[PDB]
């Protein structure tokens, strides 16, 4: 069971999700702090194209993905689903823009 | 010297509310015993107000929100009334 | 519509039906599980609607006790039964009116047996509102006041007592700051078991005392749960003898009969020093 | 009206409050108005708590008022039994 | 002199009265001895305060205000008695 | 006879409940027994290991539970004062038996 | 932005190399596993990033600067 | 008072003969803990008949009491 | 971790706040002191309501097992 | 805004008390017992509030106010 975060894109067992969160989006999503809802409306099992980065600085397609800046690890190049209007409220109250990683907006 | 009661007090009250009732000598010794443990509430939870709020003055108003913590819904209610009327009446005179 | 108690040990839903001198249960599955029940024979005709419960209720009550199945017994009931955030609460409006449907056609039928019976029975509805908790048998239930009788009719073993049949009401345990107190019927048939109420909540004391003094019913207060099979024996053996001594006029002694108090304190209201 | 209780229209001592209040390590300063407020407060909570004992000694066909009645009193009432409910009265 | 055993003075019917007084109708007989421990460890605990305040003002006897203040800290506060 | 075992109130055993039946639990040296209707003997060669929960999650459970498992199930005693878990908890290490505390 | 990410001539060079199939995502586990391990060490993996594709089936892409870290 | 004033004090005594040897008692001081004493009995009794009819029961069980003291949070 | 969800329960508080006095606000740490507090009260009155349950010999708690373990730790009259 | 404890969370919470069955009726006088503790727990708070002469409930207010009850909470700067 492994699922894929909607806004930083990495991707993590659901469990590793619930129990300790996501050790990227946790400044502004606190999924670790947060109900099974929340996590399955920012982290979905659902995704495409396994990433494996290693060195995020120097890589194109971690900045190609928007991902240099993040944990190494797994990521998905796409994610079903999207963020509900709330969370992408939340976020924009932060001053943060979410880009949807689903393709359907480029 | 010769201890202080608040039993002429409780004849007084008595006396206003009911002419032609007695007090027992133990009911008189529960009611001292009453007072003296409302008093004690009221002065311990006005002061412990007056440390939550950095002053060193008990003024009428921690007594009365005092009152509003301790006493229920329509004793809160009355007493306070009682306490209002009677504190203005003796400012105005 | 269920029975209680069953014929069969198979719950069964069956039909009611009106004749010229009685009712008439008959189970769709065997015409062998007829249960019939003469106007006749009916003391009592009780309708109870979903005002709290997931079930509506048609009670009757007999003067003479029947055997249904391998049971004797004085009471049969027929009941059926409701049960089966906005979307929540539409829900609660959807059981809502599925009670008020079963409400009307139960009390539209017990009101047609009452007319059928030509003037014999009526129908009596609980008064929910002047209803106290308490443990007749073994569980706590709402005990229920009506026009005549205080019925508890959604568990079994149903509870049904008749206001005229009542001799006497004594309060068990009622004393100083007590928590809970018992409620005994005493019948003016002696040879009837005596009727408890445990655990009625001591807030509903002085309602109880109401309701009881409304009814013309005597009561009588005490701290110690009296033993009424040691009463009722000496009661059956000499009923003359007892009445002669002051039968429970006397026991009630509602007189307080306390003088001593505790003494006074000099009585000086003036103030000192 | 000399006493501070005829300037208020109380019963109760307010001179004795006052000094207690002062005596008693409460608070650095004490108003003036506390003392009455809460002798009246005092004084209201004994006249309601002695007029119900007078109902229940009256209803007992007593005279004089006995920790009995006080008892009768307090756990009758919705407002004080729950005041007083961890009060325990002797000979009550 | 030392008193040795002497919970038993809390007969049969203290415990019996004390129940009917509480509303209770049938006793179980090892309820008598349920109690009588319990009570004793209330004593032990109300009387081991009230001990504590009469050694502290450097005394002798347990005075009836000892006992005041030893029930009024856990919340058992006496009317009647002195307070 | 009662082993070595002494609870905090100097008891040889302690009041527990096994499901709806309210009795008591005795730790002797070679056994842990239930003495109330169903008897339960358990040696501790069988114990697999004992689980203490002692709330499982926020708020104080005063009474904590004491699940012993076997080789052919668990047994899950209840409503034990939390004061007797550390004799019982030292008691079961004392023996060999494996005790975990969630 | 987006469009000011396309890639460069300067840019890490990307190989593909065939492997079996259905085993694509276990070669990504097994390349980000040991890049993990070898971190920090005398000689580390000196790769940037490894993906693969499920539409373009057998084939798995690491995005590196020498066929030797290959 | 339901219990005796003279084995209660026996009793009160003979605790009181643990914690400091020869302790003299006050006028109110024996009469206050038997008050307390039975007061405190009386809610207990109260509290245990309320379990014993819960458990459709007439008769109260020592276990009855235990449940009480649990609830209350009495060691 | 807290088994309430938050808003739900910031509703609920400032429902109830509101009939009190009108413009109340809330510091967050309030509403989670306040979230803390009852579920804890929550689960120890689920305990003794457990207890109580298991004491009547059985295992589904009910309205009358919490009415009384309400009324036993003295809470309900 | 009762209807928000649902169900599901109720059950949660008993199943941390260690809760094994649940009646249907549970919900309903859970949710009363909780309304009833919030109420008078808050209108503390609110008179603490009122009388700092405050328009905002603070954590020191409901520290206070729980302190009031006897249900001292540490971690909240108590
Ligand atoms: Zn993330």
């Amino acid at each position: 069971r492994e699922r894929a975060c909607m806004l930083c894109g990495i991707v993590l067992p659901g469990r590793v999700f619930m129990q300790n969160g996501c050790p990227n989006c946790d400044s502004v999503l606190n999924l670790r702090d947060s109900d099974q809802a929340t996590v399955n409306e920012c982290t979905s099992s659902s995704f495409e194209g396994l990433v494996a980065v290693g060195d995020n600085e120097h890589s194109w397609v971690a900045k190609w993905l928007r991902v240099d800046r993040f944990q190494p690890g797994l990521y998905a190049v796409r994610v079903d689903g999207r963020l509900p209007s709330d969370i992408v409220a939340a976020l924009e109250q932060y001053g943060v823009y979410y880009r949807p990683r689903d393709g359907s907006v480029i | 010297s010769r201890k202080e009661s608040y039993s002429i007090y409780v004849y007084k009250v008595l006396k206003q509310v009911h002419p032609d009732t007695g007090i027992s000598s133990k009911a008189m010794g529960i009611m001292n015993s009453f007072v003296n443990d409302i008093f004690e509430r009221i002065a311990g939870e006005a002061s412990r107000l007056a440390h939550y709020n950095k002053r060193s003055t008990i003024t009428s108003r921690e007594i009365q929100t005092a009152v509003r913590l301790l006493l229920p819904g329509e004793l809160a209610k009355h007493a306070v009334s009682e306490g209002t009327k009677a504190v203005t009446c003796y400012t105005s005179a | 519509v269920f029975v209680r108690p069953a014929p069969d040990s198979k719950r069964v839903t069956g039909t009611l039906f009106i004749h010229q001198n009685g009712i008439r249960y008959q189970s769709p599955v065997r015409s062998d599980h007829r249960v019939d029940i003469l106007f006749s024979n009916i003391k009592h005709l009780f309708f109870q609607p979903c005002k709290e419960e997931l079930m509506v209720i048609i009670h009757c009550h007999l003067k003479t006790p029947l055997m249904i199945g391998k049971k004797k017994t004085f009471d049969v009931q027929f009941y059926r039964e409701v049960s089966d955030d906005e979307d929540e609460l539409e829900q609660e409006q959807e059981e809502r009116r599925r009670k008020a449907l079963l409400d009307k056609e139960f009390r539209r039928f017990a009101e047609e047996i009452s007319e059928a019976s030509n003037g014999l029975l009526d129908l009596e509805t609980p008064f929910r509102e002047l209803g106290f908790t308490g443990v007749p048998f073994r569980s706590s239930v709402l005990c229920l006041p009506t026009r005549d009788c205080l019925i508890q009719l959604i568990d079994t073993p149903f509870l049904v007592v008749t206001l005229e049949e009542i001799e006497v009401a004594h309060l068990e345990r009622v004393q100083f700051g007590l928590k809970n107190f018992d409620l005994v019927f005493v019948f003016k048939d002696f040879s009837k078991p005596v009727v408890h109420i445990n655990t009625i909540p001591i807030e509903m004391l002085e309602f109880v005392k109401q309701w009881l003094t409304d009814v013309d019913i005597p009561y009588s207060e005490g701290a110690v749960n009296l033993n009424w099979g040691t009463i009722m024996k000496t009661i059956q053996a000499d009923p003359y003898e007892f009445f002669e001594n002051g039968g429970w006029s006397x026991x009630x002694x509602x007189x307080x009969x306390x003088x001593x108090x505790x003494x006074x304190x000099x009585x000086x209201x003036x103030x000192x020093x | 009206a000399k006493t501070r209780s005829s300037r208020a229209g109380l019963q109760f001592p307010v001179g004795r409050v006052h000094r207690l209040l002062r005596k008693g390590n409460y608070s650095e300063r004490v108003g003036a108005g506390a003392p009455v407020y809460l002798a009246a407060v005092l004084e209201y909570l004994t006249a309601e708590i002695l007029e119900l004992a007078g109902n229940a000694a009256r209803d007992n066909k007593k005279t004089r008022i006995i920790p009995r009645h006080l008892q009768l009193a307090i756990r009758n009432d919705e407002e004080l039994n729950k005041l007083l409910g961890r009060v325990t009265i002797a000979q009550g | 002199k030392v008193l040795r055993d002497n919970i038993q003075g809390i007969t049969k019917p203290a415990i019996r009265r004390l129940a009917r007084r509480g509303g209770v109708k049938r006793i179980s007989g090892l309820i008598y001895e349920e109690t009588r421990g319990v009570l004793k460890v209330f004593l032990e605990n109300v009387i081991r305060d009230a001990v504590t305040y009469t050694e502290h003002a450097k005394r002798k006897t347990v005075t009836a205000m000892d006992v005041v203040y030893a029930l009024k800290r856990q919340g058992r506060t006496l009317y009647g008695f002195g307070g | 006879t009662p082993g070595s075992f002494q609870s905090q109130h100097m008891q040889p055993g302690v009041n527990c409940s096994l499901k709806a039946s309210e009795g008591q639990i005795y730790l002797l040296d070679k056994c842990l027994f239930f003495a109330t209707k169903p008897c339960v003997y358990l040696p501790y060669s069988g114990i697999i290991s004992v689980v203490t929960s002692r709330g499982t999650g926020q708020s104080t459970s005063r009474t904590f539970d004491i699940e012993v498992q076997f080789s052919g199930g668990s047994h899950t005693f209840a409503n034990i004062n939390k004061d007797e878990q550390k004799p019982i908890e030292d008691f079961l290490k004392g023996q060999g038996v494996r005790v975990k505390n969630e | 932005p987006q469009r000011l990410l396309i890639p460069t001539v300067d840019d890490p060079g990307i190989w593909g190399v065939k492997v079996r199939l259905g085993k694509e995502k276990d070669v990504v586990r097994q390349i980000l596993k040991k890049k993990l391990a070898r971190e920090g060490t005398k000689n580390p993996l000196e790769i940037y990033s490894a993906f693969q594709r499920d539409s373009f089936k057998g084939h798995v892409y690491i995005e590196a600067r020498k066929a030797e870290a290959i | 008072l339901l219990i005796r004033k003279l084995p209660f004090q026996r009793l009160v005594r003979e605790i009181a003969q643990d914690f400091k040897t020869d302790l003299r008692f006050q006028s109110a001081a024996i009469g206050a803990l038997q008050e307390a004493s039975e007061a405190y009995l009386v809610g207990l009794f109260e509290d245990t008949n309320l379990c014993a009819i819960h458990a459709k029961r007439v008769t109260i069980m020592p276990k009855d009491i235990q449940l009480a003291r649990r609830i209350r949070g009495e060691r």
